[PDB]
């Protein structure tokens, strides 16, 4: 009966534990879309504030790992915070360690790990988010590598989150400078989620060969009109 | 480290394992006791008899434990037992008398009793000998729960209470036995309601009967 | 099924560890604090299992300047006064400075908390009303298992110290200008205990009261030493 | 310096499909001779190790390597070979690089598979094809050794060129001496042979 | 000892002389000093090179990445300063050569770093061949061989080309050979007097 | 807390039992049997396997050396058998550092008891789910059997089985043992009694290990060919 | 299952009011305290005849003036004692003074409510004698909840219930001690199961002069017959 | 049965747990936070259980460094925890750098407390959330952090019994005042607003507390209001009632 | 960590729950086969992608412990993702540290099953829900291959099967399995033995197969050194594995 309520097997060889973090990646209600070009990689997710008592530039499930390496997360922003939290620790790390940045493959396997071990110790629970990071290795370059709660990850062409990633998917797979890739993620958002979205629904995420960083709000209303053209 | 408080209270007032380890003791096999004026004689009722280990083991030199209930129990309490004569030797210059060796078996059982993540033994000892350079006999006894008490004669394991019924009335501690083979044979007549044999005298003079002079006994009963 | 452990919250959030601890100062004997701006005054109703025993001690003394008394399990009581004694000598060794009441509070305060969140121990079952006087004068404080602590004018814990504490309210405006006459200070503490008994009236040896003030050093009266007072 | 103070050398030779090693008996207490039959040879399966340096530390390895040599069977249903057991005496030693023991190891055997002989030098192996010395002598045993050793020995030629490198060596080394031993050691048989020595 | 390393235009080239001594006497003299961290991560020094490089493997394995030498200087450098070498190698940043921290063109280290640095100093240009690098390499060691007690016997060489693998050239030069000794001094057979013989059962 | 998912694996029944060791014997109680048989001139230790595809001659699943002179024979989790394995192996190189000699059976067969008893009074941990048969020879007692189950207890034994119908094989073996037989008599008593309570319709090389200890004492642990050669001489074929 | 320090709806701790009741099932021990001394008895309660009843020590020794009986879980109240003969020789040590009978006391309570994930409380109630010049002959009774009372008369055990009212009406402030010897012979014969002698009950008593002294069965014998 | 344990995942992915502390909190008294044009206010309402309290000495308001203030609403005793973390975190950065922490890197380290007490069975999530903010090197900055360990920036904030009422008025004063409230004038809306709330705890008598970090009225430090200024705010604050 | 006491234990039939939950697990895993022949191993495993947008060359379920031995699993990916980080870190430090070069296959099988034996008795840890196919070759024992299951037990196999169709595996493996087979005849069959478990498309990319055959000084990274051997673990690419697939 406890198989339940902490991270052992049930009869059929299941961790529901693992799959009720699962569940919990979706609470947020937000989307997320990542697509490669052949220099940068690019990450759209929806920003949905609907109190009007929120600072909107507080709100944001997009982080700066490192210089180069940048993650979305879905899921709640406690434990995307505490991802975000650890995964700068360890790229900090790789860098004193080893001397140079730690790759993106690199990182996300490092915290596939640490996942696969709350899958396996009773006392942790695993976190509910799942972990897509991006950035243009020096050798592989534009990645996207995505987590899962139950310490699974791979690497993408391109990848989608949150409730409607299904819809963002297959229209990726009909499918299949840095502006252009932000306008076509943002296009393929529009018209898989079936939304026209304002200055303030979306954060982007821009991963280029120097670094990663985020666009603001007058840059994606730039790219918007652009679009608009 | 595991801390569960695996002994604990029950509402009426009982420890339930201190009671289960009880239990384990009379399902052990036997161990009767039988302290006379100079004897304290211990016995018990494809198997390899030589290596095969005696119920009665030397504490010292001087003193012996028997026991009843878990075999395996008895060794790590057996070990300890041994290991703190030695230093009581090394440390106080002096050999254990039977009673600080049985209050110190006792204080072992009786720590596990009240100590989260372990369980009590279950082992109830009879602890015999002579103090150092002394006469009289000592035959203590111990239990689970940690209680010791001294005993003109005592057996524990199954049909202990038959056989105590039986010692209580051939036994008197008004005149004990006042001979070695009434030591014996008492014992032997206790066990009789295959019979092992440790006589137990001062000056560390601990002997195991011959299965002969035991026939002789059995015979004669 | 939210009660047998203080590191659970009820459906409504209530924590029941913590409440029940609440409950045993409502097991144990009414114990009355006031004060006006001069001095702090314990009064305490101490409790005999049998009329061949003795009266359990209900009032502790911290130093010169400070002391308590307590409601509910006297061995948690102890425990908290020795950690505010521990509290009180550090303050003199570091600083050469004597612990405000109101900070020995909040000290007694965290401590009382982290039995509330962690799993393993339990809530004190003890309340407590510290008395002191510092450079800011007369301090009356209220100590609860769940952590909360209350400076107070007047204030009674223990079984039936509604009665009391009904009283303390309504001579509110009278004993807190009493000032420097700790006499009747004492006395108001007295006749509002004595609103809180039930079948046994105020004796020599029930009665224990202590006392604190400006130029009055923490001061226990108990036997024949509150026979003026009853 | 722990190491002259019992004293004692290990030489050992490679020769044709053969390896021998020798040392001296001597266990002394500085000037003091207490033990004529002190060998510093040990061997574990078809591995030889001459150990110089401190004899109490001597004991120790040997004891420890008959430890290590022992599980290494049980675990790989084999014994272990002279190059395997060459890094087992390396990183023995270096597992106490700030405790070390004063002492000298030096390997000799065959391969019994590829049936070459083999002797190594000692923490950073010195896996020479002629010769290995060791000890107090060591100075005395180079000169001689370097003079004598011609390669491709015969197991006969090579026991006298390691004999008389030893004895020549012991006779010029104070703390070495009092008898000396010669392991002859070949794929099929090992011979050991009681050298006839000066008794000072 | 004498330690060069030489970086070229492709690659960087390391060389050693094969002495080693113990005081005034030469225990080995063909001690192997360059030792290899990676295949292509080589190092040398005047137990923590098979430590680091057994690090450097399982960090290999674990990135699913080519070793780097910026790693391996990394590793050693924070290892000895918890408790003096040349690192080189070609990463897929290219071609690296360290001291242990300062980089450089050429290097030497030993008791013949000077006798070799004098040789380096005087003929090392920029934008060296392969062929010249290793000439150059070659006479800093001989000179550390011929000019320096602690240094002798032969030299050792490791090319380590970017887009090529390592090649490591042991005794690449062997200008120590010994001469035919003037007479054989090998024993008539029963020289030596045996008080005993017997039969080991291995 | 974790109090609620705790089985309490160290505790009493109220009978006096401890249910994970009376349980980690029902475990054994389905795994291949092991016999041994302690003869006038040595010791013999017999195991049944319990595919075509497996490759025989390299599983060494049941039969264990320890040392020069003793061996043990597993039944049940072999996994928690390597655990214990390796540390008689260790305490017995232990005991040879210690006092240049080696390890007396019964000091070894004690050891390993104690540690399978740790297990059953502290730690919060499941029992090992391992018998033991130990055959060993001492210069003390010469040939001697013990056999040793997660409770810790430890018995010396001429003639003993463990594993599958424990039962049915000791019944055989009281049958037909005798104190005088001799290694090759012994080693006969060992197949049959093997054949006689295999589940199996037949019993064959490929489901055997075999070991003898005789006298210097020597550890023989068979070879398929041997155990086939052996079976067809025994009648068995 | 709950966890062992927990508290009831009512603010008891669940573990504490199961030990008590295991006290309840143990031996009678009677205390009377006098201007004379302090008289401790206890129902000594052999198992069988072949125990040697001389080695049941329920009556033991803390300090040259401080003893006390035990009721109930005799085997935990041994390292209740030992610590108490620790701490009265730790304050020897570190003040070169005695140790008061409520300092003595306050000690051993300490042990009390020290406990939980000590497995479980301990299972026996003392009743500690003692005297001092600071507060002269002292009766305490100590409980495994922590609390501790002092008594003029106090009984504990199985016959505590129908003891303390007699104890009740039998003390006064001018009793002699060998009246006390009496009236602890007199409770203890009429609450012991079996018939009163100098086999089944033990005396001891504490005094300035001849500080903690247990009664020999010669001596309770007479005392037995004044009855 | 998902609910009896703190790191528990509901087969929906919900930790009951944590919603059980915020039941706690929605229980606790009225606290708010508005964030003016160059600094924050804070305003607690504080309940008079008895006539016995003494006036103006149970401070709910508490300072962290010298910048930060915090209020809260639920247990007390949890966020007095909190807050003891608080001054921990913002004195070990005050040590190994030099600066004040900043607002937002409080923020971060209090989140991730909080987080922390909902990711084993072993700890109680915190029954409080907490408003906090202060004036740094960047400007002013409103937080609001909740039991599970979420938080966000605010222009206003409320928790407690009457926060729905305290949003809607938080809400209209982000409405009319666009260009950003004074720090004087947000003291007056503080009273304003807490008054407003109370209305659904009028059963019982409650103090005004109010606080404030203003970086041209405070100096960027973080002090009480008190004395005219907090009287001249329960002046308007009862005059705005009628 | 409160968790002290196994999660594992005996039921009162004997059996350990965890352990067969977890055998519950491999077998609802994908299949992976391993076949011995005279001059080599070959193991090979489907590539089942969660996503066709997911770079599955990214996802290596073959996986080099050391140059000689290769490993492959079914079940819980991450489960062996972990241990495969274990056994690599054990076969240096508890071997190769020690004794200068790589363990034996049988020691390092036995290192791993140590791994997986101290989840099933350790407090507070759930058992791995992988079993592995270690294939390896050492100089005195050659080729072989291991099969190691959760509970920490492994057996030597000439060719075996775990995952969904093991059984269907097996069988197929019994038939075609010979005592004389080369390494091409082992990779054919295996290829066909794959063939029939996989699903959809059968080709490089959704096929992972990695053998232990001769030693690659192509793959050393240096030269010079003649005793240094090179790797004998290789893994196929998809351009080999559609060649052998073509020609099939």
């Amino acid at each position: 009966g406890y198989d339940r309520h902490i991270t052992i097997f049930s009869p059929e060889g299941r961790l529901y534990q693992v799959e009720y973090a699962f569940k919990a990646t979706n609470q947020t209600n937000i989307n997320s879309l990542a697509v490669r070009g052949k220099d940068c990689t690019v990450v759209i997710s929806q920003k949905k504030v609907p109190d009007k008592l929120l600072d909107p530039t507080t709100v944001s499930y997009i982080f700066c790992i490192s210089r180069t390496i940048g993650m979305v997360v879905n899921g709640p922003i406690p434990d995307a915070r505490n991802a975000a939290l650890r995964a700068k620790a360890e790229a900090a790390e790789f860098r004193y360690k080893y001397g140079y940045d730690m790759p993106c493959d690199v990182l996300a396997k490092r915290m596939a790990n640490l996942s696969q071990i709350y899958t396996q110790r009773a006392y942790m629970r695993p976190l509910g988010v799942i972990l897509t990071f991006v950035s243009v290795d020096e050798e592989l370059g534009p990645s996207i590598y995505k987590t899962d709660p139950a310490g699974y990850y791979v690497g993408y062409k391109a990848t989608a989150t949150g409730p409607k990633q299904q819809e963002i998917t297959t229209n990726l797979e009909n499918h299949f400078s840095w502006e252009k890739v932000v306008e076509f993620a943002i296009t393929h958002m529009i018209d898989a989620l079936g939304t026209e979205f304002s200055k303030n629904d979306l954060e982007v995420g821009v991963a280029t060969k120097d670094k990663f960083f985020t666009l603001s709000a007058e840059n994606i209303e730039e790219r918007l009109v652009a679009i608009a053209e | 480290g595991y801390d569960r408080a695996l002994s604990i209270f029950s509402p009426d007032g009982h420890i339930f394992q201190v009671e289960y380890a009880l239990e384990a003791v009379k399902r052990g096999t036997c161990a009767v006791g039988v302290k006379g004026k100079n004897c304290v004689v211990l016995g018990c009722e494809l198997q390899d008899t030589r290596i095969t280990p005696s119920k009665v083991s030397k504490i010292d030199s001087h003193v012996v434990l028997s026991f009843s209930g878990l075999n395996a129990d008895s060794r790590i309490l057996i070990e300890k037992a041994r290991v703190e004569a030695q230093s009581h030797r090394l440390t106080l210059e002096d050999p254990v008398t039977v009673e600080y060796l049985t209050r110190y078996v006792a204080g072992v059982q009786q720590r596990y009793t009240q100590s989260g993540g372990v369980r009590p033994f279950g082992v109830s000892t009879l602890i015999a000998g002579f103090d150092p350079r002394d006469d009289e006999p000592k035959l203590y006894q111990t239990e689970p729960s940690g209680i010791y008490s001294s005993w003109s004669a005592q057996t524990i394991g199954r049909n202990s209470k038959t056989v105590r019924e039986f010692l209580e009335k051939n036994y008197d501690r008004k005149e004990p036995p006042a001979t070695v083979e009434e030591c014996v044979k008492l014992t032997v007549r206790s066990l009789l309601e295959n019979i092992e044999i440790t006589v137990v005298k001062p000056d560390s003079d601990i002997v195991a009967l011959s299965s002969e002079e035991i026939n002789q006994y059995v015979t004669q009963i | 099924n939210y009660d047998g452990d203080t590191v659970t919250f009820s459906p409504t959030g209530r924590l029941f560890q913590v409440e029940y601890a609440l409950e045993a100062i409502k097991q144990g004997s009414v114990t009355v604090g006031l004060r006006s701006n001069t001095h702090a005054v314990l009064v305490a109703l101490k409790r005999n299992a049998d009329e061949l025993s003795s009266y359990q001690k209900k009032i502790i003394k911290c130093d010169e300047h400070m002391g308590l008394s307590l409601a509910g399990l006297a061995p948690d009581a102890r425990v908290l006064s020795n950690y505010l004694r521990q509290q009180c000598n550090y303050s003199s060794l570091v600083f050469n400075r004597k612990l405000a009441v109101e900070r020995a509070g909040h000290l007694l305060c965290d401590k009382a908390q982290k039995n509330t969140q962690s799993y393993g121990g339990r809530p004190y079952g003890v309340g407590l009303l510290i008395i002191g006087y510092d450079k800011s004068g007369a301090h009356l404080l209220e100590f609860q298992p769940s952590g909360n602590v209350t400076e107070l004018y007047g204030t009674a814990i223990g079984a039936r110290s509604q009665g009391a504490k009904t009283y303390l309210e309504r001579t509110l405006d009278t004993f807190i200008k009493i000032d420097g006459n700790p006499d009747e200070l004492i006395k108001a503490g007295v006749e509002a205990i004595s609103q809180s008994l039930r079948d046994e009236s105020l004796t020599v040896d029930n009665l224990s009261i202590a006392i604190v003030g400006k130029d009055t050093p923490f001061t226990i009266y108990d036997g024949e030493a509150v026979a003026k007072y009853i | 310096d722990p190491s002259s103070i019992n004293g004692g050398i290990v030489v050992a030779m490679t020769g044709k499909d053969c390896v021998a090693i020798a040392c001296d008996l001597r266990l002394g207490s500085q000037s003091l001779g207490v033990s004529n039959k002190f060998e510093k040879i040990f061997h574990y399966g078809h591995v030889f190790l001459g150990i110089t340096g401190l004899a109490t530390d001597v004991t120790t390895l040997n004891e420890m390597f008959r430890y290590k040599t022992n599980l290494y069977k049980l675990k790989e249903e084999r014994a272990i070979e002279p190059e395997t057991f060459t890094q087992l005496v390396s990183s023995s030693l270096y597992e106490r690089r700030f405790g070390p023991y004063f002492v000298g190891p030096v390997v000799a055997g065959i391969n019994s598979k590829s049936g070459k002989p083999f002797i190594a030098g000692f923490g950073c192996i010195d896996e020479a094809k002629d010769f290995i010395v060791s000890g107090t002598a060591s100075d005395q045993l180079f000169g001689m050794c370097e003079s004598l050793y011609e390669p491709n020995l015969e197991p006969e030629d090579l026991f006298e060129t390691i004999s008389q490198a030893l004895l020549n060596a012991a006779d010029r080394d104070a703390l070495s001496g009092w008898g000396a031993v010669v392991y002859i050691i070949k794929k099929d048989e090992v011979v050991k042979r009681y050298l006839k020595m000066r008794q000072d | 000892t004498t330690i060069v390393g030489v970086k070229f235009n492709n690659g960087v080239v390391i060389a050693a002389d094969t002495r080693s001594t113990q005081g005034p006497i030469v225990a080995d003299k063909n001690c192997a000093k360059l030792h290899r961290i990676s295949p292509k991560i080589w190092c040398a020094g005047a137990a923590v090179t098979q430590l680091i490089g057994s690090n450097i493997e399982l960090h290999s394995l674990y990135t699913s990445r080519e070793p780097r030498v910026v790693s391996a200087l990394q590793m050693l450098k924070q290892h000895l300063f918890k408790y003096y070498l040349i690192v080189a190698g070609v990463d897929p940043t290219g071609s690296h050569l360290f001291s242990i921290t300062d980089v450089g063109y050429y290097l030497s280290l030993g008791s013949g770093s000077l006798a070799a640095m004098a040789v380096l100093e005087s003929h090392w240009k920029q934008d060296l061949t392969k062929e010249e690098a290793i000439k150059l390499a070659s006479d800093a060691i001989q000179a550390g061989i011929w000019n320096d007690l602690g240094s002798g016997s032969n030299v050792d060489v490791c090319v380590m080309e970017i887009g090529k693998d390592a090649e490591y050239l042991r005794n690449y030069l062997t200008p120590n050979v010994r001469e035919e000794k003037q007479k054989s001094y090998k024993f008539p057979r029963g020289t030596t007097a045996v008080l005993k013989e017997s039969i080991v059962n291995i | 807390g974790s109090r609620r998912y705790d089985s309490r694996t160290t505790i009493f029944s109220p009978e006096g039992r401890l249910y994970q060791v009376e349980y980690a014997l029902e475990s054994i109680s389905h795994a291949g049997t092991a016999i041994g048989i302690m003869a006038s001139d040595g010791i013999v230790l017999a195991a049944e396997r319990k595919s075509t595809l497996l490759e025989q001659d390299t599983s060494t699943e049941k039969l264990y050396k320890l040392n020069d002179k003793i061996a043990v024979a597993v039944a049940g989790l072999t996994a928690d058998a390597e655990i214990l394995i390796n540390t008689a192996r260790i305490h017995a190189q232990n005991y040879l550092k210690t006092y240049n000699e080696d390890i007396p059976v019964e000091i070894l067969v004690r050891r390993l008891s104690d540690i399978k008893q740790g297990y059953t009074q502290h730690g919060g941990l499941r029992p090992f789910g391992v018998s033991f048969i130990y055959a060993g020879y001492d210069d003390r007692y010469g040939y001697q059997l013990y056999t040793s189950n997660p409770s810790g207890n430890y018995t010396g034994w001429k003639a003993i089985s463990v594993g599958a119908n424990t039962s049915a094989a000791q019944t055989l073996l009281q049958m037909d043992y005798k104190d005088d037989m001799k290694v090759d008599d012994a080693i006969e008593l060992a197949l049959k009694t093997l054949s006689k309570t295999t589940d199996s319709s037949a019993l064959t090389y490929d489901r055997l290990e075999f070991a003898t200890i005789r006298k210097e004492v020597y550890q023989k642990i068979f070879k398929p060919q041997e155990i086939k050669d052996i079976l067809v001489k025994t009648g068995i074929t | 299952d709950r966890g062992v320090s927990t508290f009831s709806p009512e603010g008891r701790l669940f573990q504490v009011e199961y030990s008590l009741e295991a006290i309840k099932l143990g031996s009678t021990a009677i205390g009377i305290a006098t201007k004379e001394g302090v008289v401790l008895g206890v129902e000594k309660r052999a198992t069988s005849p072949l125990l040697e009843s001389d080695s049941i020590e329920k009556i033991v020794e803390i300090d040259r003036h401080i003893g006390c009986a035990m009721s109930g879980l005799t085997a935990d109240a041994r390292s209740m004692i030992e610590h108490a003969r620790t701490a009265a020789v730790t304050h020897n040590l570190y003040y070169d003074e005695d140790i008061n009978v409520e300092s003595l006391t306050q000690s051993v309570c300490d042990l009390a409510l020290r406990f939980g994930e000590m497995s479980r409380p301990f299972g026996v109630a003392l009743l500690i004698a003692g005297h001092d010049a600071d507060d002269g002959y002292q009766l305490f009774h100590a409980e495994p909840s922590g609390t501790f009372y002092r008594y003029n008369a106090k009984a504990i055990g199985s016959g505590s219930e129908g003891a303390q009212a007699e104890l009740l009406n039998e003390w006064h402030s001018s009793l002699t001690l060998k009246e006390a010897e009496l009236l602890v012979l007199k409770i203890l014969k009429q609450v012991m199961e079996e018939k009163l002698d100098e086999n089944n009950a033990q005396l001891s008593c504490i005094t300035k002069q001849d500080g903690f002294k247990i009664y020999d069965n010669e001596k309770t014998a007479e005392l037995i017959k004044e009855l | 049965g998902y609910d009896l344990s703190n790191s528990v995942f509901s087969p929906d992915g919900r930790n009951f747990q944590v919603e059980y502390a915020v039941k706690a909190v929605e229980n606790g008294t009225t606290s708010i936070g508005i964030k003016c044009n160059d600094g924050v206010v804070f305003a607690v309402e504080k309940l008079i259980t008895s006539k016995l309290l003494v006036p103006q000495k149970n401070v709910k308001i508490q300072v962290v460094d010298r910048h930060i203030g915090c209020v809260y609403s639920g247990l007390i005793p949890d966020g007095r925890h909190l807050v003891n973390r608080g001054r921990e975190e913002a004195a070990s950065f005050k040590k190994l750098y030099k600066t004040p922490i900043p607002i937002p890197a409080f923020a971060d380290r209090l989140g991730q407390y909080v987080q922390a007490h909902t990711l084993y069975n072993s700890v109680r999530p915190f029954g409080v959330s907490t408003i906090f903010g202060g004036v740094d090197k960047n400007g002013a900055h409103l937080y609001m952090l909740e039991p599970s360990g979420s938080y966000w920036g605010y222009k206003g904030a409320a928790t407690g019994k009457g926060r729905q009422s305290a949003k809607a008025e938080l809400e209209k004063l982000v409405d009319h005042h666009p260009e950003g409230l004074s720090a004087r004038e947000a003291v007056k809306q503080a009273a304003k607003i807490i008054y407003l709330a109370h209305e659904d705890n009028k059963e019982k008598d409650f103090e005004l507390e109010i606080s404030w970090c203003s970086l041209s009225e405070t100096n960027g430090l973080h002090k009480f209001v008190k004395g005219d200024l907090l009287q001249e705010a329960i002046d308007f604050a009862q005059k705005e009632i009628n | 960590d409160r968790y002290s006491f196994s999660l594992t234990t005996f039921s009162p039939s004997g059996k350990l729950g965890q352990i067969d939950y977890a055998l519950t697990a491999v077998k609802q895993g994908v299949t992976s086969l391993g076949i011995k022949a005279t001059n080599g191993v070959v193991i090979a495993t489907e590539k089942k992608s969660s996503s066709p947008l997911a770079m599955s060359e990214t996802l290596s379920k073959v996986s080099l412990l050391t140059p000689d031995i290769g490993a492959v699993y079914s079940g819980m990916g991450p489960d062996y993702r972990v241990l495969v980080d274990k056994s690599r870190k054990v076969a240096h430090t508890s071997y190769k540290r020690i004794y200068g070069e790589y363990p034996p296959t049988k020691l390092l099988v036995s290192e791993v099953a140590k791994i997986m034996q101290e989840a099933t008795q350790s407090g507070g840890v759930r058992p791995f829900g992988v079993s592995l196919l270690i294939a390896g070759h050492d100089e005195f024992n050659g080729f072989s291959l291991y099969q190691v299951d959760p509970s920490g037990s492994y057996f030597p196999w000439k060719a075996t099967a775990i995952g969904k169709g093991s059984v269907a595996a097996k069988t197929f493996l019994e038939k075609r399995w010979n005592d004389e087979l080369e390494l091409e005849d082992a990779i054919h069959i295996a290829l066909l033995t794959l063939k029939e478990s996989v699903e959809g498309e059968f080709n490089g990319d959704t096929i992972e197969l990695a053998i232990i055959g001769d030693e690659n000084p192509d793959l050393l990274g240096y030269t010079g050194i003649p005793t240094d051997k090179g790797p004998r673990f290789r893994k196929l690419t998809s351009q080999e594995i559609n060649d052998r697939l073509e020609a099939l």
